């Protein structure tokens, strides 16, 4: 009825085209076989069919399509469809990140002469964890250091982040639970001895993979120990945590599948012939990526390797998994995006515009790819053509030894984890801002 | 190559 | 088997009652109410076309040459699949004319539909600023 409303206030003239004249509904129904992109010039054609191109529930379904799950809202005239403004909206911050001009990006200076080893981005605040001992609470909106998270001895290389929970990881051989409000050390984990390396986070429980060949999980709430995994000869490089089991990754070739309650080790995955440094886990597949420049894809329920994915030319140091497309990212300069389904590589980030140096970082969504590399840049790709769209960031010290090491990405922002072992770059934060006003 | 914590 | 139904030019017609069935207003009128099917939304032109269309039952090739037509007899042939509930042939002939306006130039639609661009100056403008792409 928010048409029938717009006919009779706005009253347009009469029209002789055959959908000002088909019964409104019998209108919608055919306004309804069209692409966005049509409804868009469609409803520039008269007043009858823009109104008629805003019908919400035309909308709503046209955002159930794209993955946008939740109306917008704003604070002659014109009823506005929420689902319409929410569909343009997104199209609009895409367009921004694609082609859209970069707005100079919020500096944040800290770390000073060290490196960001661990990146979080929940909200508004960003966690930047270092070798420099501490860590620190950042607003993405202001820019502004809020909170420091000093309490550690030796240097920070593992985080994870819920809502206001911090959890750390250092070469003091403890973790810690923080507030991220009021930058409080709540817990100190003792158990480890070697190095916390890894952690996963899953709900009210973190798992730590520890350079002693042994995983902890313990509880934020609480601070206990519920169990210890031990089976691992080398150092413990990757873990993750869906609740319901551990997959482990370690040094000694090996990927070890483990049920917490009875700390037990239901499966070992041989096949590794080096180091496995990378890891991903959907409660189906662990992806296990290594230094002998091969990943694997296994059944966690059988343990049976179901892909061996080769390619790549040396470490794959990063992955992200998501609805079984893969996308890794190698010192081989390299990124490719892969169907852990059917095995197929269906990308390989590259061409004229490739990285230069070794591919530090990565995330993705349905439509980018977007990569941080040694060279000095974060650059963007279109994930469904494999095409480079264009450098986000460019170091001006990118070839003598400016770095990207860290990348986190919003949907309207990124930040980027900037630094460099020789006083080039000074250490710090970037922070895009791709989104649109409305 | 890249970064890791110092071995102990 | 063959069931009689008289369109509302007062012209009856001879089907098998399972072409007929593939709209559920003749259906309904069948099994339920039993009647000689009266159809007063039809007339006797536009019903030989739906039994054409039925008797042969994303775009279908016959299905693209039965609707290459005028753009009156689309019109008639989208009301009387609302009216006999035939959602084969309403969604072929809604997506035969959406299919005139996907490749869209507002401009290119009003030429295709003999549209007048009843917007003022700055409305056209807002228009085009609103539905941006």
């Amino acid at each position: 009825t928010q048409v029938k409303h717009m006919m009779q206030v706005i009253e347009p003239q009469f029209q002789r085209d055959f959908i000002s004249l088909l019964p409104k509904e019998l209108a919608l129904y055919v306004l309804s076989f069209l692409e966005p992109k049509d409804l868009l010039q469609a409803a520039q054609t008269c007043r009858y069919w823009r109104i008629l191109a805003e019908d919400n529930l035309l909308w709503r379904e046209k955002c159930k399509e794209e993955g946008i799950d939740e109306p917008l809202h704003i604070k002659p005239g014109f009823i506005h469809s929420p689902w319409k403004s929410a569909y343009i909206r997104q199209h609009r911050i895409d367009t921004n990140w694609r082609r859209g001009e970069l707005k100079s990006p919020k500096v944040l200076k800290g770390h000073d002469d060290h490196v960001i080893t661990c990146l979080q981005f929940c909200g508004n605040r960003i966690v930047s964890g270092s070798d420099d001992n501490t860590l620190k609470v950042w607003s993405a909106v202001t820019g502004k250091c809020l909170r420091t998270l000093v309490g550690h001895t030796g240097g920070v290389w593992s985080s994870q982040m819920r809502d206001n929970i911090i959890i750390s990881g250092s070469t003091d051989r403890t973790l810690k639970v923080w507030n991220a409000e009021t930058g409080e050390c709540i817990h100190t984990l003792y158990g480890h001895t070697s190095t916390v390396r890894c952690m996963h986070l899953h709900e009210k429980r973190v798992v730590s993979g520890s350079r002693d060949a042994t995983l902890r999980v313990w509880d934020i709430e609480t601070g206990q120990c519920l169990h210890v995994l031990m089976g691992h000869v080398a150092a413990v490089r990757c873990v993750q945590y869906d609740g319901r089991r551990v997959v482990s990754g370690a040094y000694d070739f090996m990927v070890k599948v483990w049920d917490p309650e009875t700390e037990t080790c239901l499966h070992t995955l041989q096949g590794h012939t080096n180091r496995v440094y990378s890891l991903q886990f959907d409660g189906i597949h662990v992806v296990s990526g290594s230094l002998d420049t091969s990943i694997r894809v296994w059944d966690v329920e059988t343990g049976n390797c179901i892909h061996t994915l080769t390619g790549h030319q040396s470490l794959t140091s990063g992955m992200e998994l998501k609805d079984n497309i893969l996308v890794s990212g190698n010192a081989d300069s390299t990124v490719k995006i892969w169907d852990i389904k059917t095995g197929q590589c269906l990308q390989t980030l590259q061409g004229p515009n490739k990285h230069q140096s070794a591919v530090t970082c990565l995330q993705f969504n349905k439509n980018f790819v977007i990569t941080s590399s040694d060279d000095g840049t974060v650059k963007l790709w279109d994930l469904k053509t494999g095409e480079f769209i264009r450098n986000l960031v460019t170091l001006e010290s990118g070839g003598s030894g400016g770095v990207v090491w860290r990348i986190r990405a919003s949907n309207t922002k990124l930040v980027c984890a900037v630094g460099s072992r020789n006083g080039t770059e000074e250490t710090k934060l970037l922070v895009l801002d791709f989104d649109v006003d409305m | 190559h890249e970064e890791t914590p110092p071995t102990t | 088997p063959s069931i009689k139904l008289q369109s509302s030019d007062g012209e009856i017609f001879e089907v098998d009652v399972e072409i007929a069935k593939q709209s559920v207003t003749i259906k309904t009128m069948l099994e339920d109410l039993g009647m000689d099917v009266p159809l007063p939304n039809v007339n006797a032109a536009i019903l030989k076309k739906v039994i054409q269309w039925c008797t042969h039952h994303d775009i279908p090739v016959w299905d693209q040459e039965f609707l290459k037509v005028d753009q009156g007899t689309l019109f008639e042939l989208i009301l009387a699949a609302n009216y006999l509930d035939i959602k084969g042939l309403l969604d072929v002939t809604c997506k035969t004319v959406a299919n005139m306006i996907k490749g869209k130039t507002p401009e290119e639609i009003r030429k295709t539909f003999n549209i007048k661009n009843d917007f003022t100056e700055e409305e056209e403008a807002q228009v085009r600023k609103e539905n941006q792409w």
